[PDB]
Order: C-alpha cells, then structure tokens, then sequence
C-alpha cells in the first residue's frame, strides 16, 4: 500500500493433517518495509528433496 | 577526449577533496532524518 510492503504471520501447532483446524487467530504486524516498486505478480520458492 | 590531472607531488592547484550530497526527495519513501534530543519523564503533572 502506497509503497509500503507490509508483511503479517503467525506461526501455530496445529494436530488436523490437510487443513485449517476450526479456529480463530489473529496474524502480528511484523514488518512494514519501505519498499517503493510496484508488484503484480508473485512466485513461491520452494525446498526440493 | 579525456586529458590527464597534472597533480604534481608538492594553493590554487593543490588537490580539495569534495563531497556532493544530491538528495532525491520523491524517488522512494522517507529515508532519512536528523535525529533530535528527547526529555525526561515527569508523572503526575499536565
């Protein structure tokens, strides 16, 4: 937003094996870099055995 | 094109070293600031 990139996460134990478990929890701020570029497209980087 | 400084070894000619602060002021977010004293706590005062 406004070239600020702001990044939340939230990190739980969680027992339910595929999916999101019946729950609420809220995500923390951590950062909001000063990042002035624009983004519309994105990719994931992955760990490869 | 490009022609030689002929910087002898020994006022006017002697070698000033210079710095250029160009500062670019709409290309990104704020970056910079002076920093700036604080002041102590008072409690139970306005």
């Amino acid at each position: 937003i406004d070239g600020y990139f702001k990044i939340y996460s939230k990190h739980t134990p969680i027992n339910l094996v595929r999916d999101l478990p019946q729950g609420f929890s809220a995500l923390e701020p951590l950062v909001d870099l000063p990042i002035g570029i624009n983004i519309t497209r994105f990719q994931t980087l992955l760990a490869l055995h | 094109p490009l022609q030689s400084y002929g910087f002898q070894p020994t006022v006017g000619y002697q070698p000033y070293r210079v710095v250029v602060l160009s500062f670019e002021l709409l290309h990104a977010p704020a970056t910079v600031c002076g920093p700036k004293k604080s002041t102590n706590l008072v409690k139970n005062k306005c």
